[PDB]
């Protein structure tokens, strides 16, 4: 409360925006009643035998294990007989079809396909073989 | 030319919201 | 009900954008912007198997999802039915002060 509020408010309504301007009295006051993947290629295979053994730890076993947990859930894991009569791990692509029971159809296919394991695929005695032999084992992720 | 539905861009969509929903067999 | 009359399966399928904030999704990158969750019922199997962007899950996972989407099915405040439209109707202070 310092500023003319008034003289500006003079200056409008009046001078400018031509408005009109009416008391309009209280007339009716007297109203009349009237009355995850993507770095990863596929074709790649190779044994897995020491793909799971690390010489530094134990548990590269799990992480190998845990390629495959990505794929549990849906079970699109599996991996190919090579010479060994055996699967062999490899990478797996992205695969999608049209709509969600087309992929189910997919999964239920895999399922009724024989399954692969007739022998746990992680046993000691065979890798300690294949060392002697050839020495390759070798893991391709880690 | 031919006619196209517009885009289900959930970019666009706010996030956890729903654009098309699909109803089969019942 | 759900179930046409003279089909086996009836399918839901919902998408929902997607943010790097919830863990425990599959073939679903971080990055990606599309969740996509499936559910049939079919009269011949009972189970609890749903659908993420295709892929067969246990009820499990889609629970915990939902759950990390801070939104829940359970509590009356995010799904309002019938019953909870009574439920509220009668409703006292000390469940206000409880929720």
């Amino acid at each position: 409360s310092q500023f003319n509020w008034f003289r500006i408010g003079a200056l409008y309504n009046t001078i400018s925006k031509n408005a009109p301007i009416t008391d309009h009295l209280m007339g009716p006051l007297s109203i009349e009643k009237k009355p995850l993947s993507k770095k990863l290629g596929p074709e790649g295979s190779i044994n897995l035998f020491k793909f799971i053994i690390d010489p530094n730890s134990f548990s590269r076993s799990i992480e190998n294990l845990f390629y495959t947990s990505f794929l549990i859930k849906e079970g699109k894991l599996l991996m190919e007989h090579d010479e060994e009569g055996l699967p062999t791990i490899k990478i797996k692509q992205s695969i999608s079809h049209t709509d969600s029971r087309s992929k189910e159809i997919e999964r239920q296919r895999r399922r009724a396909a024989h399954q692969n394991h007739i022998i746990f695929q992680m046993d000691m005695p065979t890798w300690r073989k294949l060392i002697k032999k050839y020495n390759i084992t070798s893991p391709f992720l880690d | 030319k031919r006619v196209k539905i517009a885009k289900p861009d959930l970019s666009s969509f706010q996030p956890g919201s729903i654009i098309k929903i699909r109803l089969q067999d019942f | 009900d759900f179930i046409k009359n003279g089909q086996d399966v009836s399918k839901i399928e919902i998408t929902l954008k997607n943010s790097p904030n919830v863990t425990d999704i599959e073939y679903i990158d971080a990055r990606d912007e599309t969740i996509k969750i499936t559910r049939i019922i079919t009269r011949s199997k009972r189970r609890s198997d749903y659908l993420i962007n295709d892929y067969q899950v246990s009820e499990s996972v889609v629970k915990t999802l939902v759950a990390q989407l801070n939104i829940q099915l359970d509590n009356l405040c995010q799904f309002l039915s019938q019953e909870r439209v009574e439920e509220f109707a009668r409703l006292k202070s000390v469940k206000l002060l409880v929720e």
